[PDB]
């Protein structure tokens, strides 16, 4: 398990390198979203 | 409506896709030319 990118439609964790085809594994979809940091974000309950 | 893009040939373009990928939601126009 390694997390870099997610698909929009099928929503399958992709994880690809710089110049490794912008398409999604399974559905041939070019729409991708980024991970979200493992850097746990904090908020004020206000 | 379709998207004639490289890395592929052509496929059907849906509004939300076009909105995100900054493409034009346009369809092909074909006419029968006689000779
Ligand atoms: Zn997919």
């Amino acid at each position: 398990a390694t997390l870099k990118y997610i698909c929009a439609e099928c929503s399958s964790k992709l994880s690809l390198s710089r110049t490794d085809a912008v398409r999604c594994k399974d559905c041939g979809h070019r729409i991708l979203l980024k991970a979200r940091t493992k850097r746990l974000v904090q908020f004020e309950a206000r | 409506p379709m998207v004639n893009e490289s890395d592929g040939v052509t496929h059907a373009l849906y509004p939300q896709e076009a909105r995100l990928r900054n493409l034009t939601y346009s369809s092909g126009l074909f006419v029968d030319v006689k000779k």
